[PDB]
Order: structure tokens, then C-alpha cells, then sequence
């Protein structure tokens, strides 16, 4: 035959590569305004006889998506007020309420005014878990490891979704199979012009909103042999948690300089109740038995797979936080995690602490003071999906114990981006023909 | 779930010769030397692969689910604790006498 | 350089409380768990579990469940480590050194081990 | 098929399908300015090496291209009745990773000789 | 010389000798800056790779095998080519230009394909 | 001879390897780095698109070596071929045409213009 | 360290441990004269040969 060299341009094939999403979506943190408005109608291409190895846990469009959040959290507290005045020590008296303990604080200081060679005398309503002692002088617990500013006035905390679509010359892989662990080689493979709707949501022990699954509870860990890697749990159905905080708070402008504000809580107008979260007790019920059930598929048909609660961390680990309405919220889900699984209207409402001061993406040094936020706030969310540890030291005795997890917030994101993977077209190909000039 | 097994307690061995200490074990399995209650040190990471400052000598082969700990040219320093670990579960050592 | 220096030996009474402190630094100690081992004397080596140095996050078996307590203070300057570990309900099986151990990688492959702190009841 | 939909698909099949994904080659005050802008040098950047190296072997604004160097079968030891039938693109790259610098240099040295013929015959 | 956009107003019998004046002023030249003249290579390669998907790569004025469907425009080409100018007629066919882009690539498609079926004899 | 390896080779020598000089025009604020590299990257994706175009527009599009219609004018350069491609090398011919190089970029436009129309009109009828 | 604000310090010499001395630098003087003859030897090229 005496076949010569041949080029193809326009070759549909691809490499695993690394690139730089850009975001698009149809005021907040996330600035979705400078961002691409999305195309109406997605382009979805469903390549047969494709398979293709994907990894979920070396994926770079997690550490880039969680490099981008950290960046637009910062760039959205940068250019507004810095608390520096306030650390001082603060005389606190306890709030009015007949009696959770001392969990208001009234706590009157004096601030500095507009005019540099005056000081006032303010007050302002802070919480049990941002001041700490030092019989009555109190500080605010970010003052000898932290620079504090506040949490930008119009600027809301409310998660949209953002879609992290490919630039040109890259090829997003969605992996369309169900009962699809993170690791492994995909059979059924499509092409999207970008990701679906995802919603950043910050939350530990519980995955709040996001995707609900396909076919079935999908357990997923780096190594299920391992007890530092963390265990991802995605349901099937969500179940409804409906949060609370029932204080009505009044926020006062106070004037710490020459155009700068600070908002505090200058009352309560009402009744001091416990703030709080109910979950269904039947439907946590039957999903903790979707879940038992998908863990014994891992661990053996015979092991009394039980559920207890956080150990001991930061308060950020050991409870369920979140933020809802710009309060940010801590809920014991002592509640939740019980009960001891074996081989065979009512409501669970956990208390919730609330925190001002927030250490976001596991730093120090650059803390976070949240302004009270006006009214009774309540909020309605989706738990689908669990972090979970299981103790180390089974020695093939069974009664393996699944605790909360903690707030990594990569594995945030991997509950988002596990079926989705980034390729490099490489259109250039030569190929053998008896093609000649 | 983990299964270790580990070669007998105690094996004498002379200046010069070659022993062998083979662990059966699931799991990636990594070699210490334990010396006379000091705190242990890392020999071999994963199944054949030498840490740094480690002497050549020292070296290993995984076949199967046994690994062998291969050493050369053993010396009156060498004597102490081994043993292999996988994950959180430690076997008691084997001791070299000499 | 890389460095985990433990405290010295304690004697307690049994039912008493003993705390073994482990200083680390010299590296990024936000990176990488911070296991606590318990050699018994003559015994092999036994696992008291791992502590997060980002999260404090504890990890125990279920015999040390309920007795042990792993915290971790993180000095201000950000300097140096400091890795506690908290026995409440000790008995006569507690006479053991403990070792503070660095796990690296995914391999629990660990590189450096502290001197190892002495407690007998 | 629209974009990548003959990835599966035969060769031959897509011979006729590589349009679309040749078009779809081109398309710090925020965060996601700086960053895009790189992605579209990138991209461009890799639009331009590739239409250089089409360029450099004669096959300048043309998807299917013949080439006078000859199929070296040292390359691939194969039949081209059942490439074009029984295999995808993606297989036969993973082939032909290994030797296509080569290939590359190769085309080069004959497109500058076929240039230099033409040059030679166009004097006289 | 009449210059740059100089033959706008003339009719398109003495337009089409400026063609390359007009052509080369697309290529004339902080974050801003950056980011038009990135978008000024970028449209002048999306006008590039649209002349070379029809055949057309490197020639200004390019004859094609497309017919001229009488529905575009009615008039004749003494009318067209001496009483209007150039923007008159992209006035003229404003909403037909995507069909017959569209033309243009399947005739430059079915053209490439012969060539290969008939070189490769 | 690699990357600008025929620089001292004559005009003929250096003819030969103009590939190996046509791949490294196109091998390659957050940080002190990031801004003014990605502008000299730009600038140089620019000057690249430029010199393509004016490639283009002479009708010498994807072609290392090219002919044209333009007759070489005595003025520009009276030494004969021989003493050009065997003496001397393309630094100095550069240099020598260095003020006649734009008049000679206005006659190849010219002539294809002249050309692309001459083929227009012969294509029609 | 002196904690000078919130998560702001101060690193300031508290105490020698140990006599006080003084900071210097050693050269050798083998070296560093023919060094200084080397560099007079090239100097003399440029500023003539009987200069000093
Ligand atoms: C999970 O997704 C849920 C929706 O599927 C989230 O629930 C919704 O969350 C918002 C949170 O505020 C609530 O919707 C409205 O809230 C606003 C208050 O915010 C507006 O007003 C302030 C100033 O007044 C302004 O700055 C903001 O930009 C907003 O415009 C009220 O106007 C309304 O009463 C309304 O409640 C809902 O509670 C809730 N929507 C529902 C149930 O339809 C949920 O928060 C997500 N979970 C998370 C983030 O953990
Ligand atoms: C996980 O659940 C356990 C068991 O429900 C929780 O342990 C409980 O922790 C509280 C708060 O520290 C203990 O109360 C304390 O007890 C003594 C008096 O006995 C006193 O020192 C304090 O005033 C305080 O009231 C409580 O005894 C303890 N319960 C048990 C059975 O040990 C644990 O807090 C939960 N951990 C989480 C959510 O991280
Ligand atoms: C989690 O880490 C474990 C190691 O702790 C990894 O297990 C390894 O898995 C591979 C793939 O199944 C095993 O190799 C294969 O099995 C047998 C030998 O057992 C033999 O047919 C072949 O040699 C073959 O490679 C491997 O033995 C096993 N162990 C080790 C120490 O590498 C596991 O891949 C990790 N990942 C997950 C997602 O579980
Ligand atoms: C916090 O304490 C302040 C005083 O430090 C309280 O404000 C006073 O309340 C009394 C009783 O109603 C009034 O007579 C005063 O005029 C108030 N203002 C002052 C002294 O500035 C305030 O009510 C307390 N807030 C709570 C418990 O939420
Ligand atoms: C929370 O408290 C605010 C006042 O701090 C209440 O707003 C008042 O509502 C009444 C009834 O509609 C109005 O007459 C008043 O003018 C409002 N006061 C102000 C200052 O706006 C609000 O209703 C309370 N919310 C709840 C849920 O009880
Ligand atoms: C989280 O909730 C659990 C369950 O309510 C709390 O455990 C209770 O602790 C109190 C003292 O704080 C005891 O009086 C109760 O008997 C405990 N309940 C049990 C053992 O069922 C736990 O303390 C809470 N965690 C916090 C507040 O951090
Ligand atoms: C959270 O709050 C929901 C309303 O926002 C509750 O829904 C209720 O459901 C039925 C109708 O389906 C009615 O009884 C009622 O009007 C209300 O809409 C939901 O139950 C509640 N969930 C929990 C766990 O408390
Ligand atoms: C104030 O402080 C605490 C807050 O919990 C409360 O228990 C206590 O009774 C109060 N002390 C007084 C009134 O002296
Ligand atoms: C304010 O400063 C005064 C002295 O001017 C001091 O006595 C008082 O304790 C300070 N605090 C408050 C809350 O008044
Ligand atoms: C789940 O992953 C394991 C290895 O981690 C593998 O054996 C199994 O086949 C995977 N599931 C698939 C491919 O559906
Ligand atoms: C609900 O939990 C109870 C025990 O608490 C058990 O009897 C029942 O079977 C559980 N339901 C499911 C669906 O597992
Ligand atoms: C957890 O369950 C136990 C019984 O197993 C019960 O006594 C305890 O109160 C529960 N804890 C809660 C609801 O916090
Ligand atoms: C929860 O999920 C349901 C679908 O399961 C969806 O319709 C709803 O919007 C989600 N959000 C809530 C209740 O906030
Ligand atoms: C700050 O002081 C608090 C007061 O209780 C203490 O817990 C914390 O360790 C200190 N932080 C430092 C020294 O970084
Ligand atoms: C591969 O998929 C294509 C369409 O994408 C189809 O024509 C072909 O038959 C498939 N392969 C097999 C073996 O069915
Ligand atoms: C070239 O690459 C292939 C595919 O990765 C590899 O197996 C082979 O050893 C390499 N060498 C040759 C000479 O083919
Ligand atoms: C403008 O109109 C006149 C009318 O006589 C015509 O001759 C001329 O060519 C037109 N165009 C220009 C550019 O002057
Ligand atoms: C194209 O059609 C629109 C109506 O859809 C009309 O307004 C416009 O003038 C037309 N353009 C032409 C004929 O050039
Ligand atoms: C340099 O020029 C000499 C003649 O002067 C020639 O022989 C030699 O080959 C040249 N070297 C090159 C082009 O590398
Ligand atoms: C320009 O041409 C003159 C003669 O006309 C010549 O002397 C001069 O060297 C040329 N310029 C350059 C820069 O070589
Ligand atoms: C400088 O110190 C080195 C050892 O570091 C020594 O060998 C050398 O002689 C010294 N040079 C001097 C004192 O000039
Ligand atoms: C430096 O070296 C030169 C040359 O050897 C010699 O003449 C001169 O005396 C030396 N200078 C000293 C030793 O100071």
C-alpha cells in the first residue's frame, strides 16, 4: 500500500490537564455580577462508548473553587470598616432575663466618636461565646490572636449558584452513571458546555442544599480503610431542617470615626428564647437507615454499625455550623447522631449557639464580625448529604462508630464537583492513508 | 478489615549475614526500628521505598501480601526492635539477639 | 528543624488525672495529624489516636473512648505547636511510655516521634 | 452531534463531524477578571501554536491535509482496513503518544524541501 | 490613498480596490487596556477562522460555489455594484447573513471531502 | 543548527532552516510578574497576528518562501545574485535594505491587489 | 514578641545569652593581597605602566 502521513484537525480527543475555570450565573459575596451571564439552554453531549477514569479526590477544580471562595470572601470584606476600636475591655452585666445561663451579655464600653479627643459611652448586646473574661471586665475573644472587621453592612451572605464553566479549547466531562463511587473508570460520559447550579454553601457535619442524588445513598471516601479521610454521604431524598432564631434584635448605628459604623445589637424587642434547628425524627430516621444500610454494603453484613457525637474541636467541628440570614449559627447535633444500628410528627430540635465572630477557611489573623441581623430569621433547608469519621482501632471486633466531621470545606465542594472533570482537547492528529500530494 | 502477621519473636543472626522478617499484612505497610525504648524510626515508607537519611542496606520488596524487609551486611548497630505497621494497628516486634 | 519535644516523666495516683504535653515545631504544623501512640513496657505498640492540628478534631478507639482527651493549642506568634493529651480514669494497664508521632502522608508513614513521656500509676 | 459528539464515534465518521470542534477551539479588579483573561491568552495562544504547526507542514486552512513523508512502520505495525472502522481517536493517540516529535520534525524538513522544489522550479 | 475607511461613501466598484487598508487597521495595536485588545485579537481570529471554514484563508476577495438565492435580494448586479455603497447593502442584508455563512461552511465541507475522495484514488 | 543557529550562514545556508526560527515566535497586578508578562504576551501574540497578516495580504499566506510579481528594482540593491546568496548573510542584507523595505511592502500589497482583482475578473468571465 | 495590637507583634532583642561581642568579617591576607596585585597589574593597562 505504501500509506503516507495524513493530518486531521478538529480530532475529537483530549488529555487531563489543568486550567482556569471561569464562573457563570444567571450585592452578596460571590460576585456573580462580574460574571459571565449563562447561556439559556446548556449544550450536552452524550459521548457513547467513552469511559473515562475520573478521580474526585485529586481533583484541581476543587482546590481551584475553594481558592476562588477564600479570594471572593476576602475581596468582598476588603473594601468597608475595620473593627479596631472595639477591642477594649468591656464591662459586662448580665441581660434582664429571668433564668441558656449567661448566653447574652450587655456589656457597656467606651468608644471612640468622631471627634479623636472625645470618648462616649456605649453598649452593645454580644454573645456569650465572643467575649471571654479577664469579675465584670470582659474582651472580645479575637483580640489577642486576631485583627477583626466588620462583615460588610448591604452585602448578604445568601448562597446562588455559580456554574464553573471550562475557556475554549478545554472540555468539561460530567459523569452521568448512577451508583457512581468518586474513583474509577465512568461508562457513561457527557460533554457540558459548563457545571450545573451550585450553590457555595458553607456548613460542617451536615451538607446543606446542593445536588440530592440519582438512585440510591452514595457513601464515598479517598480510602474507606482510612480514618483521617472523611466520609462523604449523599442522599436520595432530602430531609427538611427548619432553623430558627427567635430573639427580634434591634441594630444600632453607632459612630466609631469620621464615616465609619459600627452595628450593634441595642436590644431585644421580645422574648429571649433559644435559638434552634428541628429535623422530621421519621424521615432522619429512615435515612440514617439508607445510610446504615450503604455503610454495612462497605463493612460487612454483620457489623453493629452505631452513630455517636462530634468529639472535641473547635466550635466551628464539634457542632453543625452554618450561616442563615447573616447569622451564623452552631447547632449540638447531639440530637441527630445517636442511636445503635444492629444486624437485623414529632421533631428532633437541636439548640443552637449563635457566633459575631467568625474564623472563616480555617485561618487567624483575619476575623470576621458579623452585624446583627434585624427580626425574628428563620430558614428552611436541605440536608442531603453527611461528613462522617469512623474511630480508628475496630481490630476486626465490629461496633464500628461514625462521629460528625469536621470543616475541612473541600469536601464542601467535592460533594459538588465529584462527577464533573476537566480535559484538554488536543485537535492535531496524524494518521496513515493513501492520501498524497 | 486489617490482618497482620508477623515472623517469630526472636531470630539470632551474626555480623555479615542476611535476614529476612516478612510481614503479611492488607494495607500499605510501612518498617520501623524500635532501639532499647527510644521512639521509634521510619526505615521504609510504603512497601519499597527508603526514607531519607536511612542506610542503603536497609531495603524491601512487596510480592503479593508478603513484604520481606531485606538487609544487607548487618552490623552490631542494627540490632534492635523491628516491626511492621499498617494504619493503627502494631504487631509486637520481632527482636534481633546478638 | 523539624521537632517534637515531649515533657517529662509523671507519676500518678490511679483514679487521678495525667496530662502529657507535645511541643512541635519547626515545620508547618497545620499539614499534617499528630497521632499519639502508648508503648506498654515490653508490649507492642498501641494506638491512643490522632488529633487534627487545623480542626482539633480528636480520634480514638473504643477502649480509650470516654478516659483519653487529645487537645492542641496553637501558641500565638504561630510558632510553635503544643499537642495535650488528657488521661481521666487511669488503672494499673496505664504504666506505659507515649510518643507524639507526625504522620506525613497518606501512607501513616511517620517520620518523626517525640522523646516519649514515662507515666506509671 | 454538535460539539465532541463523535468522540465515540468511528473515524471515518468523524472525519465528516471535524468542523464543529475546530470552531469551538476559540469562543485584578475581580476575581474572576484576571483569571478569565489568562484563560483566553491561553486559549488563544494554543489556537495560534496549532494553526502554526498546520501551517508549517503545507496544511494551512485545511482540516484533511496529505503529506509527502512516508508512513515509517516502525510507528505503527497496522492495517488501515479496520483503523478507520474498528477503532476511535483517543486509542489510536494513545498509540502515536510517543513518536510524534518526530513526525512533527519530519513534516517540517519535508515541507522546506517541497518549498525549496517549488522555489527551484519556479526560477527556470 | 484615500485612507483608512476613506472609500466608506463610494460605491463598492471603488471600494473593493481598498480592501487591505481597512484590513490592515484591525491589528493596529492596565486591566482594561489588556482586556480590549485581547478582544480585538480574539475577533479578528473569529473573523480568520470564519474565512478559512470557508475556504477562504488568506484572499481578500474569494470566489465561492455557493448560489445566490434570489430571496436574499431582488436586485440586479449593475444596481448592486454602481448605485449603493457598502453599508447600504449590510443594511440590505442584515438578517440573511447567518444562512449564508452557513451555506458558505457546508459548501467549503462538501468541497474538502471531494478533493480527499478524489486525491486518494 | 537550532534556534538562530544559521545567523552567520550565508543568505542560502539560512534559507534551509526557517522553521527552526519560525517555532520560537510563539514558544511562550496579583504579582510583580503577572501583569507585564501577560501584556508581553499579548503584544507578542500581536506582532505575530501582524506579520501573518502582512504575509496574508501579499498573498504569501502559509508559505515559508513565497514568489511575487514585483521586479526587483536596481536602485534597492545593484549586486547580482551570486554575491548576494553565497556572500554575504541576512543581517547585512537587512541592514543594507533597511530604508527601502517599506516601499517594497507597498509594491507586494499593490501587486496582489492587482493580481486578486486580475483573477476576479478572468474567474467571472 | 510584644503583642503591640490585635494579631499584630513586635520582635525585639530581649537578652544576650553570653559575653558581648562584636560583629566583624574575616578576610585572608594572602588572598586578598596578589588579589589587590591582580587588580593593580589590570588597573596599570588603562593608567600607564610607571604609575603608582
Ligand atoms: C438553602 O437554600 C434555601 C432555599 O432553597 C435557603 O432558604 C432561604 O433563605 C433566605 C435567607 O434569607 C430566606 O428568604 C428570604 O429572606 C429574606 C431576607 O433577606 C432579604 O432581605 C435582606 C434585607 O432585608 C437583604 O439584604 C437580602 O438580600 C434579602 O433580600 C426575606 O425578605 C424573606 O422573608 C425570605 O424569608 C428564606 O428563609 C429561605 N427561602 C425559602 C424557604 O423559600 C437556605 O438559607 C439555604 N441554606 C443555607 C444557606 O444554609
Ligand atoms: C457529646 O455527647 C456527650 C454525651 O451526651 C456530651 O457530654 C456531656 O457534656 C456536658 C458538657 O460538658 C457535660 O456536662 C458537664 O458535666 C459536669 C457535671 O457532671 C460539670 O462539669 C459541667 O457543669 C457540665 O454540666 C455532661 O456531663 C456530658 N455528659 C456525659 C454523659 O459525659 C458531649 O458534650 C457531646 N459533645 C459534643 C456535642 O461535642
Ligand atoms: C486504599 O489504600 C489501599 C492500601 O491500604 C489500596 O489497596 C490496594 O488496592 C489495589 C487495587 O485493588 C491492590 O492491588 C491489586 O490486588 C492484588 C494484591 O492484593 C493483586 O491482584 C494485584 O497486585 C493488584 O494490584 C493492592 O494490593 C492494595 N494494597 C496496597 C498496599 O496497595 C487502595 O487502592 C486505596 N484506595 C481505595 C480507593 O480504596
Ligand atoms: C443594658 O444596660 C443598659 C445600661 O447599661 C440598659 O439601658 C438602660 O435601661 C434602663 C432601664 O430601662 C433605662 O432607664 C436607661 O435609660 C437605659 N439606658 C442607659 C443607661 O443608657 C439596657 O436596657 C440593658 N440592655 C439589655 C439588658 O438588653
Ligand atoms: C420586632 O420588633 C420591631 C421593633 O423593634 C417590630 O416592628 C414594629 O412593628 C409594629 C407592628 O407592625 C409597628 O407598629 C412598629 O412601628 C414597628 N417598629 C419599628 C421600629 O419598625 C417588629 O414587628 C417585631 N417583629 C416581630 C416578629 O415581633
Ligand atoms: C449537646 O446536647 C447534649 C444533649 O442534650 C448535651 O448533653 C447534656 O448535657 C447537660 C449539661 O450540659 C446534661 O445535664 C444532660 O444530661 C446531657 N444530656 C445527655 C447526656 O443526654 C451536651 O452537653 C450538649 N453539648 C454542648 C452544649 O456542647
Ligand atoms: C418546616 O416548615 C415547613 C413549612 O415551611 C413545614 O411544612 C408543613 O407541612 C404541611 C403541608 O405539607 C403543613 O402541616 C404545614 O402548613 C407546613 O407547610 C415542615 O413540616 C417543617 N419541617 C420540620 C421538620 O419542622
Ligand atoms: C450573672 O452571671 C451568670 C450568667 O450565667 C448568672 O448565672 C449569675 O447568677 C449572675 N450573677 C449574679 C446576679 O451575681
Ligand atoms: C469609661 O471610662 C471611665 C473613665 O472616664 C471609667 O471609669 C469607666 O469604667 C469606663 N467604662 C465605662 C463603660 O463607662
Ligand atoms: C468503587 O471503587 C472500588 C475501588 O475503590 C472499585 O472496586 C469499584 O468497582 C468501584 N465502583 C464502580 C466501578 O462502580
Ligand atoms: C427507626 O428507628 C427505630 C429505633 O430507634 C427502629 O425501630 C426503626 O426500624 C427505624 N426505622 C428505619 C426505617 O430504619
Ligand atoms: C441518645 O440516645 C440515648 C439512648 O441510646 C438517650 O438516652 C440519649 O438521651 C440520647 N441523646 C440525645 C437525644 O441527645
Ligand atoms: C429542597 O429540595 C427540593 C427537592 O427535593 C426542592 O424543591 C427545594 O427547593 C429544596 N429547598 C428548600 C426546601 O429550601
Ligand atoms: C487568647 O486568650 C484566651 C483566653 O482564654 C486563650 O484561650 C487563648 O489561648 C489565647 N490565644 C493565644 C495566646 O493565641
Ligand atoms: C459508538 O457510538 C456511536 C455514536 O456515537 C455509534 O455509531 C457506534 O455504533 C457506537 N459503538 C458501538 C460498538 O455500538
Ligand atoms: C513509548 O510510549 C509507549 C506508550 O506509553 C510506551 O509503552 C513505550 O515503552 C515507549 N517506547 C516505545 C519505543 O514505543
Ligand atoms: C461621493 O459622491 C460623488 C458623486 O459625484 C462620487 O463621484 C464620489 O466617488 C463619491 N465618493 C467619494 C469617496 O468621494
Ligand atoms: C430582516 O428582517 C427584519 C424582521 O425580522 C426586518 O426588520 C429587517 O429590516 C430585515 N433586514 C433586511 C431586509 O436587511
Ligand atoms: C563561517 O564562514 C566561513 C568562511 O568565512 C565558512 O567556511 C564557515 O562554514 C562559516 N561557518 C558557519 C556558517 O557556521
Ligand atoms: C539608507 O540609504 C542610504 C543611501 O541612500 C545609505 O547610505 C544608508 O546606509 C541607508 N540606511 C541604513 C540605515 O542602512
Ligand atoms: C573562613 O572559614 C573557613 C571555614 O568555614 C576556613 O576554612 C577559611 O580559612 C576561613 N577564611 C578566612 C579566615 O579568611
Ligand atoms: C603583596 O604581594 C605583592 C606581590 O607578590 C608583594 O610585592 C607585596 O609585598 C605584598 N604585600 C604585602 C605582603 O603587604
Amino acid at each position: 500500500e505504501n500509506l503516507w502521513v495524513t493530518v486531521y484537525y478538529g480530532v475529537p480527543v483530549w488529555k487531563d490537564a489543568e486550567t482556569t475555570l471561569f464562573c457563570a450565573s444567571d450585592h452578596n459575596v460571590w460576585a456573580t455580577h462580574a460574571c459571565v451571564p449563562t447561556d439559556p439552554n446548556p449544550q450536552e453531549i452524550h459521548l457513547e462508548n467513552v469511559t473515562e477514569e475520573f478521580n474526585m479526590w485529586k481533583n484541581n477544580m476543587v482546590e481551584q473553587m475553594h481558592t476562588d471562595i477564600i479570594s471572593l470572601w476576602d475581596q468582598s470584606l476588603k473594601p468597608c470598616v475595620k473593627l479596631t476600636p472595639l477591642c477594649v475591655t468591656l464591662q459586662c452585666t448580665n441581660v434582664t432575663n429571668n433564668i441558656m445561663r449567661g448566653e447574652l451579655k450587655n456589656c457597656s464600653f467606651n468608644m471612640t466618636t468622631e471627634l479623636r479627643d472625645k470618648k462616649q459611652k456605649v453598649y452593645s448586646l454580644f454573645y456569650r461565646l465572643d467575649v471571654v473574661q479577664i469579675n465584670k471586665e470582659y474582651r472580645l475573644i479575637n483580640c489577642n490572636t486576631s485583627a477583626i472587621t466588620q462583615a460588610c453592612p448591604k452585602v448578604s451572605f445568601e448562597p446562588i449558584p455559580i456554574h464553573y464553566c471550562a475557556p475554549a479549547g478545554f472540555a468539561i466531562l460530567k459523569c452521568k452513571d448512577k451508583k457512581f463511587n468518586g474513583t474509577g473508570p465512568c461508562p457513561s460520559v457527557s460533554t457540558v458546555q459548563c457545571t450545573h447550579g451550585i450553590k457555595p454553601v458553607v456548613s460542617t457535619q451536615l451538607l446543606l442544599n446542593g445536588s440530592l442524588a440519582e438512585e440510591e445513598v452514595m457513601i464515598r471516601s479517598e480510602n474507606i480503610t482510612n480514618n483521617a479521610k472523611n466520609i462523604l454521604v449523599q442522599f436520595n431524598t432530602p430531609v427538611q431542617i427548619n432553623c430558627t432564631r427567635p430573639n427580634n434584635n434591634t441594630r444600632k448605628s453607632i459612630r466609631i470615626g469620621p464615616g465609619q459604623a459600627f452595628y450593634a445589637t441595642g436590644d431585644i424587642i421580645g422574648d429571649i428564647r433559644q435559638a434552634h434547628c428541628n429535623v422530621s425524627k421519621a424521615t432522619w430516621n429512615e435515612t440514617l437507615g439508607k445510610v446504615v444500610k450503604q455503610l454495612r454494603k462497605h463493612f460487612g453484613n454483620n457489623t453493629i454499625i452505631r452513630f455517636a457525637n462530634s468529639s472535641g474541636g473547635d466550635l466551628e467541628v464539634t457542632t453543625h455550623s452554618f450561616n442563615c440570614g447573616g447569622e451564623f449559627f452552631y447547632c449540638n447535633t447531639s440530637g441527630l447522631f445517636n442511636s445503635t444500628w444492629i444486624s437485623n410528627n414529632d421533631s428532633i430540635t437541636l439548640p443552637c449557639r449563635i457566633k459575631q465572630i467568625i474564623n472563616m477557611w480555617q485561618r487567624i489573623g483575619q476575623a470576621m464580625y458579623a452585624p446583627p441581623i434585624q427580626g425574628v430569621i428563620r430558614c428552611v433547608s436541605n440536608i442531603t448529604g453527611l461528613i462522617l469519621t469512623r474511630d480508628g482501632g475496630s481490630t476486626n471486633s465490629t461496633t464500628e462508630t461514625f462521629r460528625p466531621g469536621g470543616g475541612d470545606m473541600r469536601d464542601n465542594w467535592r460533594s459538588e464537583l465529584y462527577k464533573y472533570k476537566v480535559v484538554k482537547i488536543e485537535p492535531l492528529g496524524v494518521a496513515p492513508t493513501r492520501c498524497k500530494r | 478489615d486489617i490482618q497482620m502477621t508477623q515472623s517469630p519473636s526472636s531470630l539470632s543472626a551474626s555480623v555479615g549475614d542476611t535476614v529476612t522478617i516478612t510481614c503479611q499484612a492488607n494495607g500499605y505497610l510501612n518498617w520501623y526500628q524500635q532501639r532499647r525504648g527510644k521512639a521509634p524510626k521510619l526505615l521504609i515508607y510504603d512497601g519499597s521505598k527508603l526514607e531519607r537519611g536511612v542506610p542503603s542496606r536497609f531495603s524491601g520488596r512487596r510480592w503479593g501480601q508478603e513484604y520481606n524487609l531485606t538487609i544487607n551486611n548487618l552490623q552490631p548497630e542494627d540490632i534492635a526492635t523491628y516491626f511492621c505497621q499498617v494504619y493503627e494497628f502494631v504487631v509486637p516486634g520481632t527482636r534481633l539477639d546478638l | 528543624q523539624v521537632q517534637l519535644l515531649q515533657s517529662g516523666a509523671a507519676v500518678t495516683k490511679p483514679g487521678a488525672s495525667v496530662r502529657v504535653s507535645c511541643e512541635a515545631s519547626g515545620y508547618n504544623i497545620r499539614d499534617y495529624f499528630i497521632h499519639w501512640w502508648r508503648q506498654a513496657p515490653g508490649q507492642g505498640l498501641q494506638w491512643v489516636g490522632w488529633i487534627n492540628p487545623k480542626t482539633g478534631q480528636p480520634n480514638n478507639p473504643r477502649q480509650f473512648q470516654g478516659r483519653v482527651s487529645l487537645t492542641r493549642h496553637a501558641s500565638w506568634d504561630f510558632d510553635t505547636y503544643s499537642f495535650y493529651m488528657d488521661l481521666k480514669a487511669l488503672r494499673s494497664d496505664d504504666t506505659a511510655v507515649y510518643f507524639c508521632a507526625r504522620q506525613r502522608s497518606d501512607y501513616w508513614d511517620f517520620d518523626v516521634w517525640g522523646s516519649g513521656t514515662q507515666v506509671t500509676v | 452531534l454538535g460539539f465532541l459528539g463523535a468522540a465515540g464515534s468511528t473515524m471515518g465518521a468523524a472525519s465528516m463531524t471535524l468542523t464543529v470542534q475546530a470552531r469551538n477551539l476559540l469562543s485584578p479588579g475581580t476575581v474572576w477578571g484576571i483569571k478569565q483573561l489568562q484563560a483566553r491568552v491561553l486559549a488563544v495562544e494554543r489556537y495560534l501554536r496549532d494553526q502554526q504547526l498546520l501551517g508549517i507542514w503545507g496544511c494551512s486552512g485545511k482540516l484533511i491535509c496529505c503529506t509527502n513523508v512516508p508512513w515509517n512502520s516502525s510507528w505503527s505495525n497496522r492495517n488501515l482496513s479496520e483503523i478507520w472502522d474498528n477503532m476511535t481517536w483517543l486509542q489510536w493517540d494513545k498509540e502515536i503518544s510517543n513518536y510524534t516529535q518526530i513526525i512533527y520534525g519530519l513534516l517540517e524538513e519535508s515541507q522546506n524541501q517541497q518549498e525549496k522544489n517549488e522555489q527551484d522550479l519556479l526560477a527556470l
